[PDB]
């Protein structure tokens, strides 16, 4: 299927290593790649009212644009004290082209970024407000707890 | 608004040659020359940016208050309308589109020329330098002259539009008055009481026209204890303070050409 | 009739395009209409038009024979035209088809890198493809 | 709903390209790193794409221009005109309508010789060492230059041969 084109383009976004960025890649993959997302998001769940406000859950928003690009859900959900909360995953779709050996942690992070940073939404719980960290304790345990930017 | 238009056309009608009582329409028209005062018209200004204001729409009832401030150009009382206006012009850079702020801006030339507030006329003028690049290159040099001749205080060249009254009015003006972008870092701050920090500031004009490379100021700063491109020579510390002090200049009121940008341009530290 | 198209990010009007069914506006309506469109953003938004589903808001705003909609996307980017009369003939589901259109070529622009969001639509290729719009609704 | 799953390669690309660009301002760099780069991605690919296909190998120029424009059909999805045929048959043109890195990225990149297709370079390069075509290429056409429609040039020229085993 169409998934060998960005692994391979993947592995070369890491490949290039300068000396000078810990980021490979910048937000902007993450802008432009959700915003084709949010083509794909013509029709979403939530009220029409004007006069009220309906929140879209990021979690669920993450969950089916991972179908849509990562291709398994959340294994764990958590939702922190804070407004923020943290997402656990068993397993990493690009992390099972890897065995479970902690080698090199940090390309893994350099992947997952590309839900990081993301345009955000005025309401809490509104569908793309993301200001996130990835902390991987384990190599397809694939751990990421937000932050809110605000506050 | 439209009502004191059509008076104004109804003078131009007048300015024609002016039986079926005609002349008592044209009274009529007298009767209607007296509602010409138009200041009814800012009372309802007032009314509707009160009344806006009720939900606490600001930039609805702002947007009335330009209005209410051309509408005094337009009667020609610039004192009220530079008021308003004063108030509106840090909003409208804090809306950061220049556009409608650079029209407003030379509005405000306008209104402080007659009224001759020519410490806010500058001020609005070296922020409209500032990024002034959707004007005329031309009338930015003439503004630059005006800028170097109300420093020294002479009168500014916009006499094409000043008249003798006003100018004399703002000739009163500076006596009392008391006082683009560049970038500031710094190479090491919070030393070992050994240091010896640099000019780290880098001095940039974004205005296409130069502005006379005159002169340096810097300020010393107390915390803990007392103590295109152009750079020149400064050597701003040499001075081998005391530790663990930040000295951030609040603004940098270096000499270039004139005093300074002083409409609050100024960045922290590194 | 004229319509004025305009995408809106946070407070600028990134790109705003004064068009006819003829030609461009001719009339000195340019700095007017502009502050129309930033004073109706700005008080709608302060009002709850910031919400999630892409926001659908025909006639929220009525000039001079020019009445005007605003649409939302959860990425906080609003879309402006107006129809020059109290009344014409024309729909709104046609609005809603144009405007769709218009987030089509609104992310096939942000596609290029080169534009950083938060700047005017500089391409004269996307500018007249937005102007195929504007032929396609006048 | 959702069928096209890609149109996130034109923009990963673009920062790509972009960030290329950021590093290193001169236009050519961001060719031929990118090209190279290309290179290795089109060693990864060609080996999937013979795992699919069980093509015997590209002994012959047509053939080998049918199992590009398969690569392509598979993948990248866009149809290869084979057009352009030299009296020597060693060349051929391929004729894209629709750019398939990109959908849309924008007609000026502000600036010429930003090679748009290095990795296309590499897409059509690597496959060939790879299936030991020692084979240079190079673009006659770029619509995105300006141009109406998007012609490669491929010339093959020493049969990769393995040696000393």
């Amino acid at each position: 299927s169409e998934e060998i084109l960005f692994d391979c383009l993947h592995a070369e976004i890491v490949n290039y290593c300068l000396d000078s960025n810990k980021e490979h890649d910048l937000a902007t993959l993450e802008y432009i790649g959700f915003t084709t997302g949010y083509r794909l998001i013509e029709r979403l769940t939530r009220e029409v009212s004007r006069f009220k406000d309906e929140l879209e859950t990021m979690k669920f928003i993450c969950t089916d644009f991972w179908m849509l690009i990562y291709k398994k859900q959340v294994d764990n959900l958590r939702t922190n004290n804070h407004g923020m909360y943290v997402v656990q995953d068993k397993a990493f779709r690009f992390l099972t082209r890897i065995s479970p050996g902690t080698k090199q942690l940090e390309h893994a992070p350099k992947f997952v970024a590309f839900t990081c940073g993301l345009v955000r939404g005025a309401l809490s719980n509104l569908g793309i407000n993301s200001t996130v960290t990835a902390e991987v304790q384990s190599i397809p345990a694939c751990k990421f707890h937000i932050e809110v930017n605000r506050n | 608004m439209k009502r004191r238009d059509a008076a104004m056309e109804a003078y131009a009608a007048m300015q024609a040659s002016s039986v079926a009582e005609q002349q008592a329409n044209m009274q009529l028209c007298d009767q209607e020359r007296s509602y010409n005062h138009s200041a009814a018209i800012i009372a309802l200004l007032s009314q509707a940016m009160a009344q806006f204001k009720i939900y606490k729409c600001l930039r609805f009832r702002k947007k009335l208050a330009i209005d209410m401030a051309e509408e005094y150009l337009k009667s020609g009382d610039h004192a009220k309308a530079l008021t308003l206006y004063s108030l509106m012009l840090p909003d409208y850079r804090q809306e950061k589109w220049t556009t409608i702020f650079t029209d407003v801006l030379l509005k405000t030339l306008r209104c402080a020329l007659l009224s001759g507030s020519v410490a806010d006329y500058i001020a609005c003028s070296v922020e409209a330098l500032s990024l002034r690049h959707q004007s005329d290159q031309s009338e930015r040099i003439l503004i630059l002259e005006n800028l170097w001749q109300v420093f020294q205080g002479v009168p500014p060249m916009p006499k094409t539009q000043l008249t003798p009254e006003a100018q004399a009015l703002w000739t009163s003006a500076l006596a009392n008055v008391k006082s683009v972008e560049m970038c500031a870092t710094f190479e090491r701050v919070q030393l070992s009481n050994d240091d010896l920090l640099q000019l780290q500031l880098i001095v940039r004009v974004l205005t296409d026209i130069p502005l006379r490379i005159r002169s340096f100021h810097v300020i010393l700063a107390d915390a803990g204890n007392p103590q295109s491109y152009y750079q020149l020579f400064c050597s701003t510390e040499a001075q081998q303070f005391h530790e663990n002090t930040q000295l951030r200049i609040v603004r940098l009121e270096a000499h270039m050409g004139t005093d300074q940008v002083a409409a609050l341009l100024t960045c922290s530290s590194n | 009739m004229a319509f004025c198209i305009a995408v809106i990010g946070k407070d600028n009007a990134p790109l705003y395009l004064t068009t006819s069914d003829m030609e461009q506006e001719l009339e000195l309506q340019y700095h007017v209409n502009a502050a129309l469109d930033v004073v109706e953003e700005k008080c709608l938004i302060g009002k709850g038009a910031p919400e999630s589903k892409e926001l659908y808001l025909g006639l929220l705003y009525s000039t001079e024979n020019h009445k005007i909609y605003g649409f939302v996307t959860n990425t906080r980017v609003k879309f402006i035209v107006v129809i020059d009369s109290s009344n014409v003939a024309l729909r709104e589901n046609e609005v809603r088809a144009i405007f769709r259109n218009l987030h089509l070529l609104y992310t096939d622009a942000i596609c290029n890198p080169f534009y950083i969001p938060g700047e005017s639509l500089t391409s004269k290729k996307f500018d007249r493809a937005v102007q195929k719009l504007m032929s396609g609704t006048a | 709903a959702k069928k096209v799953n890609s149109e996130f390669l034109t923009l990963t690309y673009g920062a790509l390209v972009t960030q290329m660009l950021r590093d290193f301002e001169n236009a050519e760099d961001v060719n031929k790193q990118l090209e190279r780069i290309g290179y290795n991605m089109g060693m990864r690919l060609i080996e999937d794409f013979l795992a699919r296909t069980s093509a015997p190998r590209c002994l012959e120029m047509r053939e080998t221009a049918d199992r590009i424009q398969q690569a392509f059909r598979i993948y990248l999805n866009i149809q290869p005109t084979i057009s352009n045929w030299s009296p020597a048959s060693d060349e051929f043109s391929l004729v894209f309508d629709s750019n398939p890195l990109t959908e849309f990225v924008e007609l000026p990149p502000d600036l010429t010789n930003l090679r748009y297709s290095a990795i296309l370079s590499g897409c059509i390069r690597g496959a060939l060492e790879m299936v030991q075509l020692e084979v240079q290429c190079w673009f006659v056409q770029d619509q995105l230059k300006g141009d109406n429609v998007t012609e490669l040039r491929v010339k093959f020229v020493r049969r990769l041969e393995e040696v000393i085993p």
